[PDB]
């Protein structure tokens, strides 16, 4: 994903 | 008297309170009066467990949204790996309610709380911005446990429409104070990343919060750099202990890690100190971290004192927060004079980097101009570059005072031939210098490979005032 957690 | 929670594993936070003097000194402004009541956060995640039995009663359906399916409920997507259990964990760290007999406490128990569903999906330029932008004259602060990949080769930030919104936000949101924007600084420590090629962590509009494991040490995946603010407590090795807070499924957890649990923890004793002053601006509310922040018995290598006396260190920035000296700081605060910008662009012609590059510059910050700097908050080098392979760099910036801010550091799986274009390397560490005077910018090959490049630009851009200072340390 574009942004990681 | 106060009377400290008797939540179950409450005993268990062993961050918010203690005998020791390893904690964020939570109690304390707890025993002033303030634990949060009138204060609106929100959890930028994968969603929130509305009906948790220790969120529910502090549950916010105006803080909360579901960006991912266009709809206002943010409740999780259930699966059997429990993917979707991040963003109600942090949820807990902030506002998970007290003496209930369920779980423990969250910092600010009587907190408003609500979350936003995005990361559950494509997290799109405009994902971003609609979750940043979420009712910014409602949720006071926003806490963010997420951001660019931390692979240690990716040099990636907010794009226009997340700019916009954080432009937006601390300008006309919270009435005009200005929305509190908390981000954690990274998980990439293992990888030797930076948090300055993290727009989200490296821009002036966060509060970046790195984390410190219960020994006071640099965890295994902490990330350093310049922009970095300050620290809160989070897990470690396997003989140190973790966060407490509110798990998927109506459970409790003893055991959340990471740069993910010190953003939340830092929004809650941020909601602490806007309770105690809810007038405090964005940049206000910098001040007061930087002022406050603690860095005794952080162990680190690179402690420095700055032009002002305040240690600080690329690993924690001024150190660990301190509610109680936060929120008695807050109550009789000055708002800070309003924000300038003083530009000054350095180079009159490019200049080839080769093994090691040194630029210096005497600047006057905008003297007689009414945007002249006195009094630093934030500064940028803005630098673009080409480079054959990015990861070999480090930069460093000295201020006028002599503090020394590793812009970047080395990065080895950073294999990129694209450089840097007009990236805003940040510094905290020069916060309250006076910028005027010589500045040297180093940029060096830390590598005995024949890499080659060149710096066609470099602006150094200053932020802050003329005027307020205190007295140095
Ligand atoms: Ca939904
Ligand atoms: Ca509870
Ligand atoms: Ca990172
Ligand atoms: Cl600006
Ligand atoms: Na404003
Ligand atoms: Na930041
Ligand atoms: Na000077």
């Amino acid at each position: 994903r574009r942004r990681k957690r | 008297v106060y009377q400290e929670p008797t939540d179950p594993k409450f005993p268990q936070q062993w961050y918010l309170s203690g005998v020791t003097q390893r904690d964020l000194n939570v109690k304390a402004a707890w025993a002033q009066g303030y634990t949060g009541h009138g204060i609106v956060v929100s959890i930028l995640d994968d969603g929130i467990e509305k009906n948790h039995p220790d969120l529910a009663g502090n549950y916010d359906p105006g803080a909360s949204f579901d960006v991912n399916d266009q709809d206002p409920d943010p409740q999780p997507r259930y699966t059997q790996m429990n993917d979707n259990r991040h963003g109600t964990r942090c949820a807990g760290e902030v506002a998970a309610v007290a003496n209930n007999g369920v779980c423990g406490v969250g910092v600010a128990y009587n907190a408003r709380i609500g979350g936003v569903r995005m990361l559950d999906g494509e997290v799109t330029d405009a994902v971003e911005a609609r979750s940043l932008g979420l009712n910014p004259n409602h949720i006071h602060i926003y806490s963010a446990s997420w951001g660019p990949e931390d692979d240690g080769k990716t040099v990636d930030g907010p794009a226009r429409l997340a700019e916009e919104a954080f432009f937006r936000g601390v300008s006309q949101g919270r009435g005009g104070l200005g929305s509190i924007f908390v981000w954690a600084s990274g998980n990439g420590g293992r990888e030797h990343d930076s948090c300055n090629c993290d727009g989200y962590t490296n821009s002036i509009y966060t509060l970046s919060i790195s984390s410190a494991t219960q020994f006071g040490n640099v965890p295994w995946y902490s990330e350093a750099c310049s922009s970095t603010l300050a620290t809160t407590y989070s897990s470690g090795n396997q003989n140190e202990k973790q966060i407490v807070t509110t798990d998927l499924r109506q459970k409790c957890t003893e055991s959340h890690t990471g740069t993910s649990a010190s953003a939340p923890l830092a929004a809650g004793i941020i909601a602490l100190t806007l309770e105690a002053n809810k007038n405090l601006t964005w940049r206000d509310m910098q001040h007061l971290v930087v002022q406050t922040s603690k860095p005794a018995h952080l162990n680190a290598n690179d402690w420095a004192t700055n032009g002002v006396g305040r240690k600080v260190s690329h690993s924690y920035g001024y150190g660990l927060l301190d509610a109680g000296a936060m929120v008695a700081l807050a109550q009789n605060w000055t708002t800070v004079a309003p924000q300038r910008k003083c530009i000054i662009d350095i180079l009159t012609e490019p200049k080839d980097i080769g093994k090691r590059l040194e630029v210096r510059k005497t600047v006057t910050a905008c003297l007689g101009e009414p945007n002249h700097i006195t009094r630093l908050e934030h500064a940028q080098a803005r630098l673009t570059l080409s480079y054959n392979r990015r990861g070999d760099l480090a930069i460093h910036l000295v201020s006028p005072m002599g503090t020394r801010s590793t812009l970047l550091a080395a990065r080895p799986h950073d294999y990129s031939a694209d450089g840097f274009n007009d990236w805003a390397f940040m510094t905290t560490h020069s916060w309250d210098e006076d910028p005027s005077g010589e500045w040297v910018l180093e940029i060096e090959n830390t590598s005995e490979a024949n890499n080659y490049g060149t710096l066609t630009k470099f602006t150094l851009v200053l932020y802050g005032t003329a005027s307020g200072s205190l007295v140095p340390r």
